[PDB]
């Protein structure tokens, strides 16, 4: 706050013991230009009480609260980090495949699969995908759920960062 | 920047009766105001006399000439208490109203000559204000009269003591001319010094004979009154 | 570019942050050089005082004081008066220091074991670790969880959480064998000195070595990042030239204020001197030798520069026949 | 002015002690290094198999330089 | 609790470096001016330098540079940030609309480590391929000047010259290099270094370190075909390229220390050098031809151009003129001939800019008798320094003046029915009347046949119906503007002359005393249509029309006599609709029914110098909230005019304001001129747009321009002054000040220059022989110099010095108070001196000596020896109060007129400042901040009462209330510090707590309490206070509302304000000190209060977006875009 100002992200951070918690592949990735800036913020704040010090950051284990618009209205979803960059990456326009999804949030197969395995297949659907089925493979086509019914306000579509594989 | 006035024809000495005209105007709506009479002349006309007359190196015609009117007027009305008839209440009244019709006096002639009054005599060391003026003489004059400030501090003392005797007296006239004396200045010389040395006595008077009159009463109660 | 204070801070109207030349470079020679006694702290109930270090809190809320016994005291910053009392060690305490937080406390003795200790000072002063090797400790300067204790001629680096040990650095050849080694971490934390040795502390082998100048100090960082004391030889710790030598600073326990622009320490060699001395930080002029005439055991000053805590025994230097109080001199 | 636009960030990372910890309590020398004993045959001589351990306190160490304290 | 607001009275002027180049096009030569915070960009043209654009930035900049890297066509700025907040910007003109856009910004401090004693110096490559800065020890800083560089990413060189003196960026080399002065164990040397950024090294290496003047300090870039640098010590000048270098040395700068350069001709030949002692100077390199087509260097020459304020910074800006700045004095431009003037000098100055500043000490005195005070103040330095006089008047611009006395009125006529512009100027006086005819901007005298000049005239002017009309004591006479003759005249019915006259279009209004006529003006006749009679004299008419009527009043506004009052009445019939009761014994002279901006009000103004106001409802004549001020002394006649768009009324008289409507209320100002009895408007040829305001004595034509307000009088000493005070027995200030003597091969100093102090009409010495035994000063060094300090009696009025009285050889003369003591009813002034030498780091002796202003003499009336230097001095209660080295001594004035000390305190560092307020005394430290000591008259003694406990350098100190101490530090924060009489111990109790903190970027010298306003009866009080840069802020304290108000408006004016270089607002408001840094609290930046009526109201709707405010009542209301003004405003009314 005595930065002057701030970005619309409203950004929290989990600070990790190594030598408690598993061991986790980072990845990187296209991460909006305002999460960039805060989340080097806040690396810089916690080395700065706490210094010689590094932070590694893990893609993979964020999450955040999504708003999407729709036909009925402005609904916010409970995304993965990865599911965050697979829905943003939708906002200009869609009909996008998974191999150009990957590229884009630049994440693994693995985890796009899983984003969109949710995304576009279970409830509260966000994305529709074209081929209908439960898995979900590199040339499938992925269009917006414009036509999206729902009352309740941060549904869960994350299940996958919080359920075993 | 300065500017030229080409053919300059001008005027710089208006006519001396105009000059003259104005100023006699002004020293008979002063006579004209003494004794308290009506003026011939429209108090408006005489301001802008007095507006006229006020010019560079001419304003101290009118506050001399006015001075002097008026130092007449306050010299004159010494002669009607040149008198012995030491009437406590009579004489009062005649003093008390003789200083506030010259009040009213030295208003009237100031209301006229307020352009004089704010600006060649207010703004000068030692030039008295037009009442001011009037209140220097009253007091010069009639005040310090010998006669007058000793009838009017007897008068008003003598009042006193009898009240002090349980006597009904004037205390408005009281009230009235020690606020005239205490305006021109004299209260504090002339009437304070006589006054509290007859008063203190009285109080001396008053213990002894009070406190042996009511057999020999609680007298701390007549002490309080 | 006047030297009286009067015409130099008249220029302040038109030569602001001070007036004339130098600054605080000539200034601090005018107030560092005019030590004059204010109080002293002395234990309750006791007779005659037996402190041999002290420290201001962390947030000099009170000084604390180490006995000849192994105590630790606490005492009114403002009133002098004794608010706590705590054991440490069982024997002479040669170091205190608290960390910036304040949450716990370093500690040490001279002798009696654990020779240095982590004691909590929120809430509880109980014990976090025990270092039976370790004579003296300190606080690293800019990440404090880590912290250095000194075995003869060998750093120990634990980190406070647990006090692990986490990195060694020695060498018994670069070693100068120092009576008063006490290894200490630079503004960076990215090299020690120890025993007139620097270490780098990135690869744990030595990155230079400074000759034996003395027998007892081995020698302080300055708080800029770029000069180190070997007791009186000024080393660049950059590229370890040296750059001056200040003889004042032989045998003074010379350590840096906040700003890191005043230099100060105690007399050694009850191995203790009588006197101790204030320095120009910029270069290590020293400013004064403050004519105290008691035998001073140790000497902090404050965040502000106000007060000097001086420990100096007004007794006769025995064993048992001591008075060392802590007696507070304004600058 | 976008379909999508975010609210809420949860932002995670892992914390260690780097703290030129890239060295050891006991050994001294740096943890990507050879272990004292491992350059030259003495504990081994296949040097490569020398490996690297965490602690719980935010540091790593060799594996062999403080494994072999165990007998001790 | 402590809240204090705080807003720039005076904008800083101080010339902190300037910037020239070509940034506001490619064409353009510009010149941008530092301003602490701030940057007026500037083009210079054949006319003059002509302002382009004021911008500011949060921030007080360190580092200013034009730059363009490889493909720019305008020059881009780099500015640094004295809290190390870089940027670069580019300047961008939308047609009229002009701003600056940020191309790149970042931090570009280190964290670890000490800053270099140099300060923040920052150099730019000639390549552009980044800027080298020396910020810390051993530490230079470079940042590639890249497009793409937008964070400004920075590498870290380590230095080997660890301590440096000057360095620049060289010329004559490929490689980035720098030329450089610096201090090293063989002495100053000048070295040169190749800057890699990316390889975090300096490479070599246009030459090696060479020998140069033991006092050089400055080095000089020299461009090609030359190459190379030169360097520039007190005595010598000498130019370094590889192995070889040149050297002269000129009497004439060994004379003066050279302060700046700055390069002239283009192939490097010419550079201008400069000193304190106002010598420009010009630098010629005189080139010899190598064999293989090489420029090299033959010898050096200086010549002495002539004589400028005091060189700052030079910046060559055209085809002959140079920007002279100071901010130890004035700036201007000067063009360097070719050919020498009558003086020998090729100096010719063109223009001049007056500096406010430094500012060294502060009165307020009413020399004016208006009820607005003026600030007569000491700064300057050197052969700058003087005395300036600030004084609060919109400016008035007079355009003519003629010398005809005796005026009694004034009307435009336009004689000429077939012209919009006014023809003739009726003057009415005592008995007669002129009329001067109109010709462009010259008048002559006329005659018309309608016009009568051998009578008094009450009114004259233009009328409906293409006439003239004139209203004369003797009648109503109405004029055909076409033969320009009378066609109609009207005579009082009971053969009374008139007394009092207006005119309007339609009509007139006339009056006799009581009696009172309404006649109608007719194309060709004056035609009565009512009248009726007062009780009392008509004072005063008025029937000017209201509304939207054809020239016609519905109201008659009558003035009376006898029980002074004044009415309505209904014009066509007299009919009373409405009266009020003005006063007791005094008459009105002025009543008029007219209007400011677009609302209609009646006025009144009496023989008392006090004014009425009325609100006025025109269609019922009825008149309500009324108001009362007092003006001056006179009757005052009011006059309506119209001012730029709408109108408003004009007091003349001895106190010659101007009446305007501002919220709902008619509220005034006081005009720069001396007096005005009469006013009336003009439109004339020569004159299109004025006023004419006469007096008695003479007639002026002007406008009120309403742009300048703050007058200053300059009024130059030559020589740096110390003190000033005011003495109501003399009617003249006090001044201490300070000439410089130089030795030379014998006799010990002498004068370097004339100054007041000697150029007196009356002077004297002092004979005190107290310090005379223990005296031995460094008279026997050549160049060495001393201060020579003086106590002067300067006029009042005409602020020469009357008197001048000199101290001691080498006695200085440190604090002035004016006062009387004891039973002494004389005022005097006091002076604390010193004995003050080269080899007293603190000084052991000095007295306190007590002065007589006498006519043109200073009389000695008490000498007394204290112990230490006596710096600081104020009134105690009727006793001196002073400080002497660290002890503060309070001395009784005895009827033997001598000083005695009754009692002391000395448990400080050094008694830096005083300040007193009834018992209680502020002392300001070098590192204690703010203590509090009280006299304790029970006892006879003082007692410590509390302190601050942060050790602050005090720059200056004032007193806020009983508990309450306002003050600020080296370290350029202002901070209020509050008692904490409701702690529980003694700590708490003793210590002066810190309430507030903020930081100005301005180096506090004067605090005093009161502002240049004109006193007519959110925050309360008003600290003010100077700044070394000529900068005048005021410290206002507010109510726990009303900060919380301001607080939370300052949060939301922040985000759309932008700064120049998207700087963070919470760098400047930071409190910085050497020990801690704190975000400003306590404090209100009223200067970012005023600024939100600078931004587009879309931003304005921003800043009011959910801005809720705090009141009294404890109601919270949400503000709009317009009320977010309001609340401007009512602070602005203020302060």
């Amino acid at each position: 706050q005595n930065q002057s100002d701030s970005g619309p992200i409203d950004l929290t951070v989990n600070i990790l013991t190594m030598g408690y918690w598993p061991t986790y592949t980072p990845m990187e990735v296209h991460l909006t230009p305002e999460m960039i800036k805060l989340q080097e913020v806040f690396k810089a704040f916690y080395l700065g009480k706490h210094s010689g010090r590094k932070l590694q950051w893990q893609t993979t284990l964020g999450h955040a609260v999504l708003k999407a618009e729709f036909k009925e209205g402005k609904k916010e979803f409970q995304v993965s980090l990865f599911q965050t960059l697979v829905l943003l990456m939708f906002n200009e326009g869609d009909g996008f495949s998974f191999e150009e999804i990957k590229m884009a949030t630049g994440i693994e197969d693995s985890e796009l699969r899983r984003t969109l395995q949710s995304l576009a297949c279970g409830k509260a659907r966000v994305l529709i995908k074209s081929p209908k089925g439960k898995e979900v493979e590199d040339g499938d086509k992925f269009i917006f759920n414009g036509e999206f019914k729902h009352k309740l306000f941060r549904i869960k579509i994350n299940q996958i960062q919080m359920k075993e594989t | 920047k300065k500017l030229v006035i080409k053919n300059f024809r001008d005027r710089p000495r208006l006519p001396d009766n105009y000059t003259q005209d104005t100023w006699r105007k002004l020293h008979e709506a002063v006579r004209a105001v003494q004794s308290s009479t009506s003026i011939r002349y429209n108090l408006e006309e005489l301001y802008q006399a007095v507006e006229n007359l006020c010019s560079h190196k001419v304003s101290p015609m009118l506050y001399k000439q006015l001075r002097q009117a008026c130092e007449d007027h306050v010299q004159a009305q010494i002669l009607p208490f040149r008198e012995d008839s030491l009437d406590s209440v009579l004489f009062l009244k005649k003093i008390n109203t003789c200083w506030q019709d010259h009040c009213r006096q030295m208003i009237m002639i100031r209301s006229i000559f307020l352009f004089l009054d704010r600006t060649y005599v207010l703004q000068n060391s030692t030039l008295p204000s037009i009442w001011d003026m009037g209140l220097e003489l009253f007091r010069t004059h009639i005040i310090s009269d010998k006669m007058v400030q000793s009838k009017t501090i007897d008068g008003i003392l003598l009042l006193i003591e009898r009240e002090r005797s349980g006597e009904a007296v004037d205390r408005s006239l009281l009230r009235s001319l020690l606020g005239m004396l205490s305006d021109l200045q004299v209260y504090k010389d002339s009437f304070e010094l006589k006054f509290l040395e007859e008063t203190n006595c009285l109080y001396a008077a008053e213990g002894q004979r009070l406190m042996q009159e009511r057999e020999v009463p609680e007298y701390l109660n007549h002490v309080s009154k | 570019a006047p030297i009286n204070f009067t015409s130099r801070l008249n220029r302040r109207a038109s030569f602001p942050k001070y007036g004339g030349v130098d600054g605080g470079c000539f200034d601090r020679h005018l107030i560092f050089s005019r030590f004059r006694p204010i109080s002293v702290f002395r234990e309750a109930n006791e007779d005659e005082s037996g402190f041999t270090c002290c420290a201001f809190s962390a947030r000099e809320r009170f000084l604390m004081l180490g006995t000849c016994t192994g105590q630790l005291k606490l005492y009114n910053v403002f009133s002098g008066q004794e608010e706590a009392s705590y054991n440490c060690h069982n024997s002479a305490i040669t170091h205190l220091e608290p960390s910036r937080d304040g949450s716990l406390l370093l500690t040490s003795a001279t002798w009696s074991q654990p020779l240095s200790a982590l004691w909590g000072m929120k809430s509880v002063f109980d014990m976090k670790h025990s270092f039976t090797e370790d004579h003296y400790v300190e606080f690293s300067k800019h990440s404090q969880d880590r912290v250095i204790g000194t075995k003869g001629d060998i750093a120990h680096i634990y980190d406070i959480q647990t006090g692990n040990k986490l990195l060694t650095l020695f060498n018994p050849d670069l070693a100068n064998n120092y009576k008063r080694n006490c290894a200490t971490f630079n503004p960076t934390d990215d090299l020690v000195l120890n025993d007139g040795v620097l270490w780098d502390v990135r690869s744990a082998q030595a990155i230079h070595k400074f000759d034996k100048f003395n027998m007892n100090i081995s020698g302080v960082f300055h708080p800029n990042g770029l000069e180190v004391i070997i007791n009186t030889e000024i080393w660049d710790l950059r590229t370890f030239h040296l750059l001056h030598t200040v003889p004042a600073l032989d045998q003074c326990r010379v350590v840096f204020n906040h700003t890191g622009t005043v230099m100060y320490g105690a007399m050694l060699q009850s191995p203790f001197g009588s006197s101790f001395r204030t320095f120009n930080a910029t270069d290590y002029k020293p400013i004064a030798t403050i004519d105290v005439k008691r035998n001073i055991f140790d000497l902090c000053t404050d965040t502000k520069d106000c007060y000097l805590a001086v420990i100096e025994n007004q007794g006769s230097m025995d064993a048992l026949n001591m008075d060392t109080v802590c007696r507070l001199y304004e600058v | 002015k976008k379909r999508f636009e975010v609210k809420k960030w949860n932002a995670v990372a892992l914390w260690a002690w780097d703290i030129v910890v890239d060295n050891c309590a006991i050994c001294r020398n740096h943890i990507m290094d050879l272990c004292i004993e491992c350059q030259a045959n003495q504990a081994s001589a296949t040097s490569e198999e020398c490996t690297v351990a965490w602690g719980v306190c935010n540091h790593a160490f060799h594996f062999h330089c403080i494994s072999r304290w165990l007998k001790t | 609790m402590s809240y204090n607001y705080v807003v720039t009275a005076q904008k800083p002027t101080a010339v902190n470096g300037c910037v020239t180049g070509h940034f506001t096009s490619a064409e353009d030569l510009n010149l941008l001016i530092a301003k602490n915070t701030r940057l007026e960009i500037y083009v210079v043209t054949a006319e003059g330098l002509r302002p382009v654009k004021e911008v500011g930035m949060y921030g007080k900049i360190a580092v200013m540079e034009l730059f363009r890297p490889k493909g720019e066509s305008k020059d881009l700025l780099f500015i640094l940030t004295a809290k190390y907040n870089a940027c670069i910007l580019e300047y961008k003109q939308s047609g009229e609309s002009i701003d600056i856009i940020t191309r790149a910004h970042g931090n570009v401090q280190d964290r670890i480590g000490r800053p270099s004693e140099t300060g923040i110096i920052g150099i730019i490559d000639p390549e552009c391929r980044m800027i080298g800065l020396r910020l810390y020890d051993g530490l230079f800083k470079v940042i590639p000047l890249d497009r793409d560089n937008k964070e400004l990413k920075a590498f870290n060189i380590r230095l080997e010259e660890l301590h440096v003196i000057d360095v620049k960026f060289l010329y004559g080399c490929q490689a980035p290099t720098i030329c450089f002065v610096y201090q090293d164990p063989q002495g100053r040397h000048v070295k040169t270094y190749e800057v890699s950024l990316r390889e975090k090294e300096f490479n070599k290496g246009p030459w090696k370190q060479e020998n140069v003047e033991a006092e050089a300090s400055m080095v000089i870039a020299v461009p090609e075909p030359f190459g190379g640098a030169i360097i520039i010590g007190q005595e010598s000048i000498t130019y370094h390229n590889g192995d070889k270098y040149l050297a002269i040395a000129p009497p004439i700068i060994k004379q003066s220390t050279i302060v700046c350069h700055n390069r002239v001709d283009p192939n490097g030949s010419r550079y201008l050098l400069g000193d304190m002692e106002g010598r420009l100077f010009m630098l010629l390199l005189e080139k010899e031809e190598q064999m293989d087509g090489t420029v090299t260097l033959k010898d050096l020459r200086v010549e002495l151009l002539g004589e400028t304020s005091i060189a700052e910074c030079l910046t060559y800006l055209d085809n002959g003129v140079v920007f002279v700045g100071s901010r130890l004095g004035d700036s201007q431009l000067v063009k360097l001939n070719v050919d020498s003037n009558e003086q020998g000098s090729y100096v010719v100055a063109m223009e001049t800019f007056t500096n406010l500043g430094p500012i060294v000490d502060m009165c307020v005195v009413d020399l004016e008798r208006q009820g607005q005070g003026q600030l007569v103040t000491c700064s300057g330095a050197f052969k700058e320094g003087s005395l300036r006089i600030i004084r609060n008047g919109i400016g008035i611009h007079e355009h003519a003046s003629i010398d005809l006395p005796g005026i009694k009125g004034l009307w435009p006529l336009r004689s000429d029915p077939n012209r919009e512009t006014d023809d003739t100027l009726v003057l009415s006086f005592v008995g007669q009347t002129r009329v001067l005819m109109l010709n462009g901007e010259e008048v002559e005298e006329t005659e018309l046949m309608g016009f009568v000049d051998d009578q008094q005239t009450f009114f004259c002017g233009n009328v409906a119906h293409q006439q003239l009309i004139q209203i004369t004591s003797a009648s109503v006479r109405l004029v055909s503007q076409e033969p320009k003759a009378l066609v109609s005249e009207w005579k009082e019915p009971q053969a009374k002359n008139i007394s009092v006259a207006s005119c309007n279009s339609s009509q007139v209004v006339v009056a006799v005393g009581r009696a009172l006529y309404y006649l109608q003006i007719h194309p060709q006749e004056l035609r009565q249509i009512s009248h009726t009679e007062m009780e009392h004299e008509v004072a005063c008419l008025d029937i000017t029309p209201l509304g939207d009527s054809n020239g016609l009043s519905p109201l008659c506004a009558i003035g009376l006599w006898t029980d002074i009052s004044a009415r309505i009445l209904k014009l066509p019939s007299f009919e009373l609709l409405h009266k009020e009761m003005l006063g007791g014994e005094i008459i009105p002279r002025s009543i008029l029914m007219t209007t400011f901006e677009s609302s209609h009000y009646l006025l009144c103004a009496l023989g008392d110098g006090a004014l009425f106001y009325f609100g006025l409802n025109i269609e019922t004549g009825l008149l309500s909230d009324r108001k009362k001020v007092t003006l001056g002394t006179q009757p005052t006649v009011l006059r309506t005019f119209r001012s730029l768009s709408t109108t408003n009324v004009f007091a003349c008289s001895d106190r010659p304001t101007v009446i305007y409507s501002s919220n709902h209320k008619l509220v005034f100002s006081n005009v720069n001129l001396k007096e005005v009895n009469y006013m009336c408007p003009l439109n004339s040829d020569g004159y299109p747009d004025s006023l004419a305001l006469a007096n008695n004595s003479t007639l002026t034509i002007g406008t009120i321009d309403e742009i300048q307000k703050l007058h200053i009088r300059t009024v130059p000493l030559y020589e740096s002054p110390r003190k000033i005070c005011y003495q109501e027995v003399s009617q003249c200030f006090g001044v201490l000040s300070s000439r410089i003597e130089v030795q030379d091969t014998s006799g010990g100093t002498t004068a370097l220059r004339p100054s007041a102090s000697t150029q007196a009409l009356s002077s004297s010495v002092s004979s005190s022989k107290l310090f005379s035994s223990s005296t031995a000063p460094h008279e026997t060094s050549f160049g060495e110099e001393v201060e020579v300090h003086n106590l002067l009696i300067i006029d009042q009025h005409t602020f020469e010095v009357l008197h001048a009285h000199q101290f001691l050889q080498n006695e200085y003369a440190l604090s002035l108070v004016s006062c009387k003591l004891g039973k002494d009813p004389n005022t005097y002034f006091i002076v604390g001196t010193a004995m003050v030498y080269p080899e007293e780091a603190e000084p052991k002796q000095g007295r306190i000596v007590v002065f007589q202003y006498s006519d043109g003499k200073l009389q000695t009336v008490a000498e007394k020896e204290v112990k230490g230097a006596v710096y600081s001095m104020v009134e105690f209660n009727g006793k001196l109060l002073a400080s002497i080295n660290s002890t503060v001594r309070l001395y009784e004035w005895t009827t033997e007129k001598e000083l005695r000390t009754e009692c002391n305190h000395y448990n400080n560092i050094m008694a830096l400042y005083l300040k007193t307020k009834g018992d209680f005394i502020l002392v300001g430290d070098l590192m204690r901040s703010v203590l509090l000591l009280a006299y304790k008259p029970m006892e006879g003694n003082f007692e410590e009462i509390a302190r601050d406990f942060n050790p602050n350098w005090m720059s200056a100190v004032e007193i806020l209330d009983d508990d309450n101490f306002l003050g600020a530090e080296n370290a350029f924060n202002l901070f209020v510090c509050q008692k904490d009489s409701a702690a529980t111990t003694d700590e708490e109790r003793q210590h002066l707590q810190e309430v507030g903190l903020f930081h100005l970027g301005e180096f506090v010298n004067v605090f005093c309490h009161g502002s240049l306003v004109m006193q007519n009866l959110p925050t309360q009080g008003s600290v003010l206070f100077g700044t070394v840069n000529g900068m005048i802020g005021l410290v206002t304290s507010l109510s726990e509302s009303w900060y919380n108000l301001l607080l939370d408006m300052q949060n939301r004016l922040n985000k759309v304000i932008k700064s120049v270089g998207k700087i963070e607002h919470s760098f400047w408001r930071s409190f910085h000190t050497e020990r801690k840094t704190e975000p400003a609290t306590g404090f209100i930046d009223g200067d970012l209060i005023e600024s939100f009526l600078d931004i587009s109201r879309p931003k304005m709707q921003e800043v009011v977006a959910n801005l809720q405010y705090d009141d009294g009542s404890g109601m919270k209301r949400e503000a709009t875009a317009d009320d977010l003004i309001k609340v401007v405003e009512e602070l602005t009314r203020i302060h």
